[PDB]
């Protein structure tokens, strides 16, 4: 029959999973970790939650199971349900939902030596706060944290895991089992364990093993389906100033208009960032530039149809105003008689008051060229400039900035 | 009671739930199965599911629960936990998330004689296809599939559910109007039962309760159709408007982003299956095209009202047609100083014959204007009725069979 | 049944669940796992998860669970409840929001040989490699990825029922076609432990879309004002209404990209040709406003301050007219009066030979809008009759 | 401790079988009195039809084999045990849109020494509250809870309501117990009428588990007031804004702008107003009805500024203005509305004559002009003035026959009784 | 170890965990219950549900589970499971969403003495009244009710580890701040049960919201917006674009509205701020439009049907404008000569015809300068008062 059968009858009789296998008062179990990162699931934003594939592998020395091989016929190895084991409580402690634990509770692999290697997989929703001061070119710097729910720096002691001599420092990854996000890129990966200091060895919060994500943003798909278009639609302000300042122009129209565009991709904006308070995002200080720009813009416009469309009946026409715009910024027969000298009078009163309108209409062109150079260099160098910072936007070389160390395999 | 528990302790002593109660090696477990729907939760359309709240209502015959009530004072009946003796695994196999099993655990009634009898309640998500072809005004025929997810036909035969009688079987779904809930935006047609085998798998057999369920359009006809009408009622009136207006292009635009925000609604509430259009989506479609087609015409006439002889020169045939053919039709018929003296007058004459002409030229080109509107009028008209009568005839008379064909 | 209760009693009275069903440790389990696809419940492309219904069925033997039919009545078959023997740990790799193993634990059927075959339902949320780069007419090839965990090769060996998941009971999803289906083994070979293999089934199907739902509900709206947008140039200056319409083309397509980036994930793998085809035209109407808002000042163009250029007006009133076959275009106080009247004389031919510069600026203008509308209807076209 | 010695005498020696009644014989009955006390109304999703509440939801009954005698151990008056180890009755809220039919919370069973059983479990219930949207927003709902005992017949348990007992008499309690300080009023929604009723079907056997429940009802009026400041001011006056757009020019070129502009703005609240309801076929909510009926209007405005608009722009060279048209709508129709009010010379002789004459008929043609403008001005003023007042009372009318909507300050409109917690019948 | 194992199989061996741990039953089992906020996962202002991430620290003494150090090698702690042990059953009162009492059932250290300490986790999903007046620059308060559900105060007592919950882990929100929090003890004495006090421990939490989000996408486009309001004024009628821009304002504004109507829970306990003054926006708004319209009919008031009265002519062309300073406002030839004559008499009629509708633009002109006059002095005042 199958050796395992005696063999883990007897390890598991008499045995309680209640106990931890501290040998003496003194002994400290030393367990191991280490993460490796399957698949980047997603990073919900509004949320603020990073979900992750990782399988989470667990090594300690239970001195209870062992055995000399020679008795069983040479097993050197078994696997017994980790619901039938003592189990160090590593837990995720920074998780959004009530999900401590890991999902699949795989077997536990028991070495002769009483070496035990668990590695169950898990789906990790793990809190990340997002800075969204640089969104969509920004980086974020998402964190897991391991540490025992139940016991506490005098019983148990976290490390991280030792491959060929070496700790293991970082969140490995197998490229035989990754699939990069597509739109979120790892640049480092770092892992270290950390102490929370306020704290003594006791209080079960002590030690932490904690693994850092400093992932990417991919800006292309945010830059041609969000960022092109508004600039696209926010250049076509200046071109209220070549529209003619009369009825049937529509200055107020095109421009109201990319106001309320404007206003649509702001509330886009809003679907797609976290509703934190801390900073706003680039391209929300972008859309709010723009819009006061845009507002500027109708008040000018509204400011240059009023001075176009005045009359000699309604305003006067100063000399001082007139120079400044146009020298600087550029029986039977005594009846008839009487008729067609009455008829020449009219219609010269009339040219006079067109010649006054024209001259009006002159002063609103040279304002609305003034303004339109004005208002094309603002809203160019606003664009250029908040996309330039963006863009400058890097992740910094080393994953801890006091450190120099890369924390790479 | 003493007695009764004395009786429990006697028939649980050897049994073992996890055994078919099969009396000699071969025999069937003869299992009536019947349905009993105190409400019609849901039809969620996006994800092709309906839930509802069921009994489910179990009965078969267990050889081993048999004792005799004169040797224990008179105990015609008992009420087990349904954990403890065996059940069948009736499930129900097209649900749509992964409840198999019931969700309520209700004691099951034995009976003497070993009749057990289970009315355990449940929650159901089972998958329903949609016949989308008529949405709003359709009718669904949503099945619920149940059977032994262990057992087959060579362990257990499933029956159909005796009447409260115990005369008759019942071959529908039994809706108890005392406890049941109209959902309020469907009607139950038919609910038969039946019977279903497989040719090629003859150890499959399963019982499938049928639901023909009639959508009542009213919500839907009031929050799309008529608002919908009423701009395609404005994209006909466009063409009443005078081009010196300068308001065309307006309400023409007007209609056709108002049809089209409609449309993008209105495409969250139906299913994204593609395997045909919705007649309330053809509507749609039908409206905004006939209305981007308003307002190329309107574009059309607008740019004929606007022309002059200094810039265009009227073709025969548009005079041929637009002037005197269509309006008969349409109804829409309609000394040095002295010597200076004398040539500004005659300059002034010369210049009012000039104008005149020219004026006369640009009313014929506004008359052509005019005459095609008129035309495009009448044609949108006859073509908007006609089109939004004939598709909402044929939504009309879209019924369920009477013959439920189950 | 006495006899089924018996034989159910003896088989596990000293049965470990916890051991593996072999003669010799050194042996393995062969198991045979099988897909069987009863549903395609939903491709969700933003997520990029793909929730399949599957029954997981798996073959194997355990000699520990053997009787001789003749000494229980005959029976050859029994239905034991799957948490009392040993079940392999077959696992999805590639699980994405739901569980790693099986969780519903059903009976499993039991032979007289010792031939066990369980078929446990399972709800699969597996990871999707979600390409939008022809949607809404792409092509899906996203796998499922099983393997028993915790053994390796030389402990459980598992292998494909067949070369493909069984569909003969598959329900036509009406969103997606099922062109393709495989199921391949794999032998992976680790550099810490080459002796002992890792054996992985991979079944992997080809979806797909069927585009009718997005055509009707996307790409006829946005073909349509794509279309509206090059209306424009034959829209009149003197209407006025000229920034109406193209604004308004412009709006609908703005709402119409907001459509679409809600509908496919943010990846930036693969831009989608859809999006970027919606780019084109934004940046097609952009144009159009631009070049019709200088068509705007050119007709109103005020005759007293601008001269016409001789370029001008030999290239838009000379040549260009003439090109387009196409087209309708034309190619004491009676001193005091008599000086009135002279007056008025003089004003009327200031007036005439202002309006004539006025008239020759529109014709300049309506020239540029026939030019670019004769373009767009080129576009316009050669687009429909290539591509239909 | 004399409670362990107690409780192993009770569940172990004796020999307890929570599988089986609490009765001496098999033909005697169980009786499980009930109670519920709304701790707070957790919400009512009218879009899902749902009941949100958070109740804890009494039991009582008798178990004689829970019975001792206080004398022969310390003087215990009380015990705590918990429901996995006694047997409870399995009340379940039969009409729950999801799952949960039985209490979240299994807390422990008090047992008094003369075999009286107490159970008071919290839970949240999302019972199924079918939703009437007739006079939205002014309506007042009717839910219920419906718990019904599934797992025994009217012959072995009888459910009941829970008595109390005042001044040595005996009233039964009909109501659902609200605390006055602990319960939180909730902002949307007050509770008018809470009867409790048992009810009975003599349609069906004792032997069925069907015949017998005891339903809680909650009546519920919603307060009007978010919905009037945040939805029913602003389509008002927006609709005003409609019936305003009759006293612009037709030289403005803004009437068709300003009408649809108000239409779209109709359009745009109706789909908010649908998107806030189930997707009911009973009846067309009030805002529903009216928000049809000003867009109906709104779109007859529309069309007759479409009228006026052609009217105006007529030219003697299109149209010719007949004398009816002109009595009708300069003579008779503005007084009723109250409307405001040598060669060289002959040929020179001849130019002046043709502009003499075509200065007269530019005269008549612009007469004419003036005479259509005229008729647009007594069209648009006649529009007004049957319009806005059919906009006006339209408006009055919907709004006030919705606020004259209230509970019928009787729940069970045949029963005289009042079901309030002041006075037990 | 051995002796550990040896240890905890003698300690439960007789144990009942359904029995209260005292040593006569008319004792009381003093419980010490601290909270410690990890996190404050979300503050739902619709549903008025206060989500967050709680420890709900327990103590009290078990006097069945003491043992002596000397028996056992020495130790002094051990760790059990918390389901081997009797433990209380505080219950959430105002449990909303979540479940009403402990369900991560975590180990629990237990001393040599008897003292058991517990920190099982929660996700608290309490029920918490939002007051939006003074939206989005609210300060909430809601609570944490905790209480034994089954026992009395005469059988299980819990009293507050600290007046103060133990936010000394609390991740920062980014969305609110915490101002104050503190804890209290209520005796309550039921009509029913005078001699039975029933305790509850309350933890309130005094939250303010930061007010940037909702400033940056609520605030600065409706103050943007409703600034517009005041340019139709200055729009001169001739351009025909007053309506434009009016309508385009109030279909703004009344979109923003509606957004803020979906920000806020539908309660009508009390009306926002930031609602009220949207409402009054509109409402200056839509009177804006009806003097706009008004300004738009006077200004196109043909003389003919138009006599402009006595009172009109007084007030708005000579009482105002010179009050308001910083504007810039103010054979055959008898058939000739008869029809010479005619076009004399024509023009005079129609200089006449002019002059009364300049003198209607003028008025029109005026009424709406006065219009702009009042809408900037609202603006200044309103800026003053704010600021
Ligand atoms: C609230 O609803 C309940 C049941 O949905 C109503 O109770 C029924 O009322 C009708 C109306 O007369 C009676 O014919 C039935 O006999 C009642 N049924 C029961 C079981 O009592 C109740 O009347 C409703 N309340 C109000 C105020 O309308």
């Amino acid at each position: 029959e199958n050796e395992e059968g005696r063999l883990i009858e007897k390890l598991l009789g008499d045995y309680d999973k209640r106990i931890i296998p501290a040998k003496t008062l003194d002994h400290i179990i030393d367990v191991t970790l280490k993460l490796t990162l399957t698949n980047l699931i997603s990073l919900n934003e509004k949320e603020e939650a990073l979900t992750t594939n990782v399988w989470i592998e667990i090594q300690w020395n239970d001195y209870r199971l062992s055995w000399n091989t020679s008795e069983y016929e040479g097993i050197d190895l078994v696997r017994i349900p980790s619901e039938l084991l003592w189990l160090p409580d590593v837990v995720l402690e920074n998780n959004v939902d009530g999900q401590f634990e890991v999902a699949y509770y795989a077997n536990v692999l028991v070495y002769n030596d009483g070496s035990m290697y668990w590695l169950p997989p898990a789906i990790y929703r793990s809190t990340c706060p997002i800075a969204v001061t640089y969104f969509p070119f920004d980086w974020q710097n998402c964190s897991l944290v391991f540490r025992s729910q139940t016991y506490n720096a005098h019983e148990v002691n976290l490390q991280l895991s030792a491959e060929e001599g070496e700790a293991v420092e970082w969140i490995h990854i197998d490229p035989e089992d990754f699939t990069e996000n597509g739109e979120w890129t790892i640049r480092h990966r770092p892992a270290k364990k950390n102490y929370n200091w306020q704290l003594t060895k006791d209080d079960t919060d002590f030690q932490e093993i904690i693994f850092f994500l400093i992932i990417q943003r991919k800006p292309l798909f945010y830059i041609i389906n969000i960022i092109a278009p508004c600039v696209l639609i926010s250049s076509l302000v200046v071109l209220v100033y070549f529209l003619p300042a009369q009825a049937g122009g529509q200055k107020c129209t095109l421009s109201i208009s990319v106001l309320l565009a404007q206003t649509i991709f702001l509330f886009l904006i809003a679907q797609k960032v976290p509703e934190t308070s801390l900073n706003v995002p680039l391209i929300g200080k972008y859309l709010i530039f723009v819009m006061f720009v845009s507002m500027l813009i109708v008040m000018n416009c509204v400011i240059v149809l009023n001075v176009s469309l005045r009359t000699p009946n309604t305003h006067s026409l100063s000399e001082k105003i007139k120079h400044l715009f146009l020298g600087f910024l550029p029986p039977e027969i005594k009846s008839c008689v009487e008729a067609c000298n009455f008829i020449a009078k009219s219609t010269k009163e009339q040219n006079d008051s067109g010649s006054e309108n024209e001259n009006w209409v002159l002063i609103g062109k040279v304002i609305d060229k003034a303004c339109f150079w004005i208002a094309l260099l603002l809203f160019s160098i606003g664009t250029l400039a908040i996309f330039l910072t963006g863009h400058f936007n890097q992740v910094p070389e080393f994953p801890f900035p006091g450190d120099p160390r890369k924390y790479v395999p | 009671s003493v007695m009764e528990d004395t009786l429990l302790s006697v028939l649980f002593e050897t049994y073992n739930p996890k055994v078919r109660p099969a009396q000699t090696v071969g025999d069937k477990v003869t299992v009536r199965v019947g349905l009993t729907l105190t409400n019609l939760l849901i039809l969620n359309e996006k994800i092709e599911e309906m839930t509802t709240n069921v009994f489910l209502n179990l009965a078969w015959t267990d050889y081993r629960l048999q004792w005799d009530p004169a040797a224990y004072e008179g105990i015609k009946d008992l009420r087990i936990p349904s954990s403890d003796v065996w059940q069948p695994d009736i499930v129900l196999m097209n649900n749509n998330d992964g409840s198999f099993e019931i969700t309520l655990h209700v004691n099951v009634l034995v009976q003497h004689t070993g009749a057990v009898s289970w009315q355990p309640s449940a929650i159901y998500r089972s998958s329903c296809t949609i016949k989308v072809m008529y949405f709003p005004f359709d009718w669904q025929n949503c099945t619920m599939v149940f059977k032994s997810y262990t057992y087959d036909t060579s362990e257990v035969t499933l029956q159909h559910a005796l009447d409260a009688k115990g005369e008759r079987e019942v071959k529908e779904i039994v809706i108890n109007k005392d406890a049941f809930t109209e959902n309020g935006q469907w009607s139950i047609e038919h609910k038969p039962s039946r019977k279903n085998w497989r040719s090629d798998d003859p150890s499959y057999e399963d019982v499938t309760f049928y639901l023909i369920i009639q959508r009542k359009p009213l919500f839907y006809i009031v929050y799309t159709i008529i608002p919908c009408i009423l701009i395609s009622i404005l994209a006909i009136l466009v063409f009443y408007l005078p081009p010196d207006a300068g308001e065309k292009m307006s309400l023409s635009i007007s209609a056709l982003l108002a049809v089209t925000v409609f449309l993008l609604l209105l495409a969250d509430k139906v299913p994204e299956t593609s395997l045909s259009v919705p007649i309330i989506i053809r509507y749609l479609m039908f409206i905004m095209i006939l209305v981007a087609f308003s307002v190329i015409l309107s574009v059309v006439v607008l740019n004929l009202h606007h022309r002059s002889p200094n810039t265009h020169t009227m073709p025969n045939w548009i005079r041929q047609i637009f002037i005197e053919t269509l309006p008969p039709f349409l109804w829409i018929q309609r000394p040095q100083d002295l010597k200076e003296a004398v040539e500004a007058i005659k300059y002034i004459a010369e210049q009012l014959e000039s104008a005149s002409e020219f004026d006369d030229l640009k009313k014929d080109w506004q008359y052509v204007a005019m005459v095609a509107d008129r035309l495009f009028l009448y044609v949108f008209f006859v073509i908007c009725s006609i089109g939004t009568f004939s598709i909402f005839l044929d939504a009309s008379h879209n019924v369920p069979p009477d013959n439920p064909f189950a | 049944s006495e006899h089924e209760t018996r034989l159910v009693a003896n088989l596990l009275e000293n049965y470990n669940k916890v051991i593996r069903p072999v003669e010799h440790h050194t042996h393995f389990v062969d198991i045979t796992v099988g897909l069987q696809l009863i549903q395609l419940i939903s491709v969700d492309e933003v997520n990029q998860i793909v929730e399949t219904n599957v029954r997981l069925r798996q073959q194997w033997i355990d000699v520990r669970l053997r009787w001789n039919p003749a000494d229980y009545g005959g029976i050859k078959k029994i239905r034991l409840p799957s948490d009392d023997v040993w079940l392999p740990d077959l696992v999805l790799y590639n699980n994405a929001d739901g569980d790693f193993a099986i969780v519903h634990m059903t009976k499993l059927l039991l032979d007289y040989t010792g031939k066990i075959m369980w078929t446990p339902p399972a709800i699969f949320k597996s990871y999707c490699e979600i390409i939008v780069t022809h949607f809404p007419f792409d092509q899906q090839n996203c796998t499922m990825k099983l393997g028993i965990w915790t053994y390796d090769g030389t402990k459980v060996s598992i292998s494909p029922e067949s070369d493909r998941p069984d569909l003969s009971t598959f329900m036509e999803s009406g969103e997606w076609v099922m062109k393709d289906y495989r199921g391949w083994k794999h032998w992976v070979y680790y550099t810490c432990c080459p002796d002992t293999p890792y054996l992985d089934i991979t079944y992997h199907f080809i979806m797909q879309r069927i585009p009718l739902y997005f055509v009707v509900n996307v790409i006829i709206p946005c073909l349509l004002f794509s279309f509206l947008t090059g209306l424009v140039f034959y829209l009149p200056t003197d209407s006025g209404e000229k920034m109406t319409l193209s604004i308004s083309v412009l709006l609908s397509l703005t709402v119409f990209l907001l459509v679409i980036v809600e509908l496919i994930p943010s990846t930036s793998s693969a831009v989608p040709l859809i999006g970027k085809y919606m780019l084109f035209t934004m940046i097609f109407v952009i144009s159009s406003i631009i070049i019709t808002v200088v068509v705007i000042n050119t007709h109103h163009r005020s005759p007293s301050t601008h001269t016409m250029p001789q370029w001008v007006r030999k290239i838009f009133i000379d040549t260009i007219p003439n090109v387009m076959f196409f087209s309708t275009m034309k190619r004491p106080d009676v001193k005091s009066a008599i000086e009135g009247v002279k007056y008025i004389a003089e004003h009327m031919k200031s007036d005439e030979e202002s309006s004539n510069a006025a008239e020759e600026w529109k014709y300049v203008a309506m020239v540029i809008d026939h030019i670019l509308l004769c373009v767009f209807m080129l576009i316009c076209i050669i687009g429909t009759v290539s591509v239909f | 401790n004399e409670e362990e010695r107690l409780i192993n005498d009770l569940l172990i020696v004796n020999k307890y079988n929570k599988h089986v009644r609490p009765v001496k014989h098999n033909n005697e009955v169980v009786n499980i009195a009930l109670s519920l006390t709304l701790s707070n109304l957790i919400s009512l999703k009218e879009t899902d039809e749902t009941l949100t509440s958070n109740v804890w939801m009494d039991h009582a009954w008798y178990d004689h084999r829970l019975t001792w005698n206080a004398s022969e151990y310390s003087d215990i008056s009380i015990l705590r045990l918990p429901p996995e180890l006694v047997w409870i009755p399995d009340i379940v809220l039969q009409n729950n849109n999801d799952g949960q039919y039985h209490v979240a919370y299994f807390c422990n069973v008090l047992v008094r020494p003369n075999g009286y059983v107490t159970w008071l479990p919290p839970a949240i219930f999302r019972s199924s509250c079918p939703i009437n949207v007739l006079y939205f927003p002014f309506d007042w709902q009717n839910c219920s809870l419906k718990f019904t005992a599934l797992n025994y017949d009217a012959n072995e348990i009888t459910m009941d309501l829970m008595t109390d007992t005042i001044d040595g008499k005996d009233y039964p309690i009909e109501w659902i117990i609200i605390d006055p300080e602990a319960f939180t009023e909730n902002g949307e929604w007050e509770i008018i009428h809470k009867p409790a009723k048992k009810n009975i079907y003599p349609d069906k056997f004792p032997n069925g588990t069907n015949y017998q429940d005891v339903t809680f009802y909650l009546i519920i009026r919603r307060k009007p007031l978010f919905y009037v400041i945040n939805f029913i001011t602003p389509c008002v006056l927006i609709s005003f804004l409609a019936s305003l757009a009759f006293y612009l020019p037709a030289e403005s070129g803004e009437k068709m702008s300003t009408a649809i502009s108000v239409l779209l703005a109709q359009a745009v609240f109706l789909l908010l107003t649908s998107q806030r309801l189930p997707e009911t076929a009973l009846a067309v909510p009030l805002i529903g009805k009216y928000l049809m009926f000003i867009m109906s209007l709104v779109t007859g405005v529309i069309v007759n500024c479409g009228i006026v608009l052609n009217f105006h722009f007529r030219t003697p060279s299109t149209h010719v203005l007949s004398t009816r048209v002109k009595q009708i709508f300069l003579e008779k129709l503005p007084r009723i509305l109250h409307m405001s009010r040598h060669d060289e010379i002959k040929s020179g002789i001849d130019s002046t004559n043709y502009i003499v004459k075509q200065i007269k008929e530019k005269n008549a043609y612009d007469e004419e002009v003036g005479n259509w403008n005229l008729v647009g001005q007594t069209i648009d003023r006649l529009s007004m003035f049957i319009i806005t007042p059919v906009m006006v009372l339209g408006t009055i009318f919907i709004f006030v026959m919705g606020n004259f909507n209230h509970p019928p300050a009787k729940p069970f409109e045949g029963d005289p009784f009042d079901y309030s917690s002041d006075h037990p019948r």
